[PDB]
């Protein structure tokens, strides 16, 4: 619901996964 | 998934495995969009050319998984299906146009560190993110190559491809309800979905609100990871009116 | 190839 798309082991703890930066870098 | 890597624990907590009851085997991927609704590809449930026509009682959904084959005690949750809804204009005869289906669970699933829903895009997020060159992420327990199978969930990041390039890569008629993704032969990098990844999610992380959105559903490709071919994904936003109609009527 | 799941889910 309001919490969709926020991963407990990542966004919820402000931890990044190993390759999400690859995605961000493509969003030019 | 071809040319991907092992997922991290809890990396894709919306990942769902569609599991056949008898014989016990992987049927497809899928995704969790609320505590009672699961999204997948229509061809995972209905594909007459291959004599595929599953009913509710034929399947289970397994949520929270990492290992492909293990029963992940105290982590995964297994749910029975109440009802399947396939898009009424799903085109299995020609090109898999509108390749989308919803599954309603008999009972709500409890969210955990390993189980959590993905967002569906609104018009604005779709417009912002569905652009050539922008990368999404595809996940699944499908085959590691076209012609074996992974121990754990696989992940690959792939760029969205220009529509004319998608069109020119195939003799199949492409529609506005599809987009394609993957690297070009000249780009060096590679990767694709494959058999068994069908129905799983193509997701993107919005840089505006830092949430993951499911933009696509693994639909089709000529082989897997072939040079000059691309993976084709159901355009979730284009079919969101149908999604909402189903959930509003049967939810 | 797959580990058996609890029978409760197959009933
Ligand atoms: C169109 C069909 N391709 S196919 O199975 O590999 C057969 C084929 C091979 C070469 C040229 C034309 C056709 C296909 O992809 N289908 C037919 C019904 C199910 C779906 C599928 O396999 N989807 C999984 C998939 C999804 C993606 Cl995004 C990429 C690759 C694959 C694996 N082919
Ligand atoms: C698939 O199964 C249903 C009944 O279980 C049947 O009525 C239908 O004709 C079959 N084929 C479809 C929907 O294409
Ligand atoms: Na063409
Ligand atoms: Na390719």
């Amino acid at each position: 619901e309001a919490d969709c798309g926020l991963r407990p082991l990542f966004e919820k703890k402000s931890l990044e996964d190993k390759t999400e930066r690859e995605l961000l870098e493509s969003y030019i | 998934i071809v040319e991907g890597s092992d997922a991290e624990i809890g990396m894709s907590p919306w990942q769902v495995m569609l599991f056949r009851k008898s014989p016990q085997e992987l049927l497809c991927g899928a995704s969790l969009i609320s505590d009672r609704w699961v999204l997948t590809a229509a061809h995972c449930l209905l594909y007459p050319p291959w004599d595929k026509n599953f009913t509710e009682n034929d399947l289970l959904v397994r949520i929270g998984k990492h290992s492909r084959t293990r029963y992940e005690r105290n982590i995964e949750k297994i749910s029975m299906l109440e009802k399947i809804y396939i898009h009424p204009r799903y085109n299995w005869r020609e090109n898999l146009d509108r390749d989308i289906a919803l599954m309603k669970l008999k009972k709500p699933v409890a969210f955990s560190d390993y189980i959590h829903p993905v967002c569906l895009p609104d018009r604005e997020t779709a417009a912002s993110l569905l652009q050539a060159g922008y990368k999404g992420r595809v996940t699944g327990w499908g085959n590691l190559k076209e012609t074996g199978q992974p121990s754990v969930l696989q992940v690959v990041n792939l760029p969205i491809v220009e529509r004319p390039v998608c069109k020119d890569s195939t003799r199949i008629r492409i529609t506005d309800n599809m987009f394609c993704a993957g690297y070009k032969p000249d780009e060096g990098k590679r990767g694709d979905a494959c058999e068994g990844d069908s129905g799983g999610p193509f997701v993107m992380k919005s840089p505006f609100n830092n949430r993951w959105y499911q933009m696509g559903i693994v639909s089709w490709g000529e082989g897997c990871d072939r040079d000059g071919k691309y993976g084709f994904y159901t355009h979730v936003f284009r079919l969101k009116k149908w999604i909402q109609k189903v959930i509003d009527q049967f939810g | 190839d797959f580990e058996e799941i609890p029978e409760e889910y197959l009933q």
